[PDB]
């Protein structure tokens, strides 16, 4: 699962068998860590008009 | 069932019977419009494409389609500042109330900035807007701060109301020029059709009825959730459009995969490129349906804020003639007041209660002489004639100084023969 | 800024009438130097309120202001199949 | 600046039909953006395919073209019908809608012809030096309550006068600018005064 942006620990309820969530719009806004087993939240690079 | 159109009326008519109101009730209805729509801001090239370059340079054989669609979207969003200052910043000064809030009996505390809130609203600009995002963000779709803050409208609406309390509508045509409110109230009175005698003669009926018509309209709006439905609406729409924006992303439109960095992970780039033409295609589709959608909207949204401005200027900055303009029955006065995207107007309008029937006639016949009323309308109690105002039943004794003469009393058809009496 | 960071403009406390709208009531003027500032919604005029006192006009002006409207646009006509086909 | 509500039309109209015609150059996706190039090296069973890319292309442009059009054209109706309006009862007729027909009272307008528009000179009545007086709702004379017939009662600090209410013309308070309305118990703030019958 391929992406860019800020991971940082989530405070998401997983349960054992998810491996990865996802928001309203349906896209991966959260990731389980392959090896530690750890959430991880998703959030993408600071941006914004200039 | 078969819905009715109301409970059935049969007027009294004939061709010499009159009703005239023998009291009145001081109404106050609230209007509600739209101003303004949220400021959306859309970056087509990364809602498309995200950050992949790929996606990009193939983006840029459909030639400027992504600078019309920002171009549009910043243009609807400058309008909706220039809709929000023709509505609120129409005052050239801002007014302020005097300390002493002595306006004869009449009590605007509900409707004044309440100096104990941070915010600075009235209890019922409070009530309002207690009534009435990364998500979206995350895909390129952010919001811009309308230019003038709630504080600063706030201040435009407190503006208005004090201008309007302390000066009527002089500050809406020139320099503000001061008159008690009882004095003003009479000048509205007057516009109406009823004489000032009768607002000072009824002054504290007339400023106890108001209070009463404020104080309902505050528990109106709090018990009444669906009152403010047609801002709701506006902020509905336009949350269901983007929603529905950003959910297209999730479309394969045929491609093998909604998500572009699964394609260029798994392909190369003469194959990846059918797959991200084809939600290139997609992706643009549908966000040149959400831009067409806002422009038209913006429209909607628009022509409101332009009735919401006329009305600022007809109703609150001035008396109007025109009827159902400014709330049902014969206007007095209006007082704005902000709301989430758009402005709520309470008209305080005069509406005849309690008529009764009197026998009529168009003239009176005396000396062989035609005698009209000046001002108001013949009528009889059942022995006697008297002239009245028309709209407030006052009967006075006709004389030569609240009638005219023209011609003979064989002309006029229904003339009744009574004395006019000479002072 | 609500609007966002604004760099190279000098923030002053002085109020001023909008110029170069920045958002959320936070404007920007050359003044020489670009400076962000308030808003300014106007000057305040306590009116001299009382119940017994009225302002009227001893004199008047004639005013001419003007009001420009669109009212027609450029009748385009595109040839569909010429555009797309020549 | 000053007409840059008609300027705006051109420059949005003018833009449009620029961008309507640089869209011709534009691939989308075809080897060319130029019809008779594909032509001149393809035959038909592929310039077919490229040429299906620029008609795909070409027209949805021509439709963005067009949406757009109808939409500003819907805006521009809109403010024809307002200067219709405006024409109407700001030059054929004295208007009492307020800021209708300029700020201020209007007394009459005057249209002028502009470029795709029309400019109306709208002559309004501005009060200037206004002055404070005393007021009052009614004068007290012989027990009964006198109301101005048109003006408004005012004091200069020892005289009380009438006077029409958008300009200080103070008159005499006669029989023949009152009348009378119940006794004067009932209005509250009401002074005393003497009412000239001539
Ligand atoms: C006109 O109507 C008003 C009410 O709208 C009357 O005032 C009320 O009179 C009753 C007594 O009959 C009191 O109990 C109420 O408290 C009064 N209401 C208010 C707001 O004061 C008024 O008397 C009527 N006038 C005429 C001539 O009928
Ligand atoms: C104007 O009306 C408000 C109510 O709308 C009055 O405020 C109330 O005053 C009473 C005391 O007399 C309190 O018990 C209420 O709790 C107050 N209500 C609110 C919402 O503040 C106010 O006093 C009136 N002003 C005048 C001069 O009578
Ligand atoms: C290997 O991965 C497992 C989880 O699948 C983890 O529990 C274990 O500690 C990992 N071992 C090392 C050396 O990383
Ligand atoms: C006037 O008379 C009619 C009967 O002819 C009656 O129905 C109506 O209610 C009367 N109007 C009033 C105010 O009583
Ligand atoms: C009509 O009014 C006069 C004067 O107030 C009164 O004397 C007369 O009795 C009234 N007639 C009726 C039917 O009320
Ligand atoms: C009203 O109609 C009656 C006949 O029903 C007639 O005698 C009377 O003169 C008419 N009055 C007027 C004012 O027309
Ligand atoms: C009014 O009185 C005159 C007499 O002065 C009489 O000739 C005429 O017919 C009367 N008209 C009516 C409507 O009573
Ligand atoms: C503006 O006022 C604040 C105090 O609230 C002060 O700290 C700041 O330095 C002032 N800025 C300027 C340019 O005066
Ligand atoms: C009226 O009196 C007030 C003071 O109470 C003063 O500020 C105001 O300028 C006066 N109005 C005029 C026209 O002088
Ligand atoms: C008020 O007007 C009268 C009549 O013009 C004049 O005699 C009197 O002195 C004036 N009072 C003041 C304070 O100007
Ligand atoms: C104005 O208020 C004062 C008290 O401040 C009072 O004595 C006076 O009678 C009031 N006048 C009017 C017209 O209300
Ligand atoms: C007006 O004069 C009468 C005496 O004619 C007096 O009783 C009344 O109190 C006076 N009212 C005022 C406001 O001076």
């Amino acid at each position: 699962l391929t992406g860019t942006g800020v991971l940082t620990e989530s405070n998401k309820k997983f349960l054992p068998f998810q491996q990865f969530g996802r928001d309203i719009a349906d896209t991966t806004d959260a990731v389980r860590d392959p090896q530690t087993l750890e959430i991880l939240d998703i959030t993408p690079c600071s941006f914004g008009g200039v | 069932y078969t819905m009715s159109l109301g409970a059935e009326n049969s007027v009294a008519y004939s061709n010499n019977s009159i009703a005239i109101p023998t009291n009145f009730t001081i109404s106050v209805t609230t209007e509600i419009l739209p101003v303004s729509m949220t400021k959306t801001s859309v970056d087509c090239t990364m809602y498309i494409c995200g950050d992949s370059t790929e996606c990009s340079n193939l983006l840029l054989q459909y030639g400027s389609f992504c600078t019309q669609l920002n171009r549009a979207l910043t243009g609807i969003a400058v309008e909706q500042d220039k809709n929000t200052q023709e509505v609120f910043a129409q005052v050239k000064q801002i007014y302020k109330t005097p300390p002493i809030k002595d306006f004869g009996g009449f009590n605007f505390s509900q409707i004044l900035p309440d100096p104990s809130k941070p915010s600075k609203r009235s209890p019922i600009e409070d009530l309002l807007f207690n009534k009435v995002i990364c998500a979206q963000k995350f895909n390129g779709l952010t919001v811009l701060p309308p230019l003038l803050t709630d504080e600063m409208i706030a201040q435009y609406t407190s503006a208005l109301l004090a201008g309007t309390i302390t000066s009527g509508w002089t500050f809406g045509a020139g320099p503000a020029l001061q008159i008690p409110f009882p004095m003003q109230m009479a000048y509205r009175f007057n516009g109406i059709g009823v004489t000032q005698n009768v607002l000072y003669e009824n002054q504290k009926l007339i400023a106890n009825q108001f209070n009463s018509a404020i104080g309902k309209i505050q528990d109106s709006l709090s018990s009444t959730p669906s009152a403010l439905g047609k801002l709701q609406d506006v902020v509905n729409q336009n949350a269901q459009a983007l929603n529905t924006l950003v959910k297209q992303l999730s479309s394969n439109f045929g491609a093998i995969s909604s998500v572009l960095n699964d394609i260029l992970s798994r392909l190369d780039p003469p194959e990846a490129e059918v797959q991200i033409d084809r939600l290139i295609t997609g992706r643009l589709q549908s966000l040149q349906t959400y831009v067409t959608q806002q422009l038209i909207r913006a429209a909607e949204i628009r022509a409101s804020a332009n009735l919401a401005a006329t009305k600022m200027s007809e109703c609150v900055l001035g008396q109007s003639k025109r009827v159902d303009f400014c709330g049902k029955g014969y206007h007095l006065m209006s007082f704005p007041q902000s709301a989430p995207h758009g402005v709520v107007f309470l008209h305080v309008t005069y509406v005849p209660a309690q008529e009764k029937n009197f026998t009529t006639a168009p003239a009176i016949c005396h000396d062989g002489k035609a005698h009209f009323p000046r001002e108001g309308v013949f009528v009889s109690n059942g022995t006697h004639w008297f002239v009245t105002q028309r709209n407030f039943y006052e009967p006075q004794i006709i004389t030569t100084d609240n009638t005219f003469v023209s011609g003979n009393c064989d002309v006029v058809i229904g003339i009744v023969n009574n004395t006019v009496y000479d002072p | 800024t609500r609007a966002g960071c604004l760099i190279g403009a000098e923030h002053v406390n002085n109020s001023y009438e909008c110029d170069i709208p920045i958002g959320a009531g936070i404007c920007a003027s050359y003044q020489q130097s670009i400076i962000a500032y308030t808003m300014s919604l106007g000057a305040e005029n306590s009116v001299a309120y009382s119940n017994n006192s009225i302002a009227i006009p001893t004199n008047f002006t004639i005013s001419v202001t003007t009001e420009i409207l669109p009212v027609s646009m450029t009748k385009t006509s595109v040839d569909c199949t010429m555009y797309i086909c020549g």
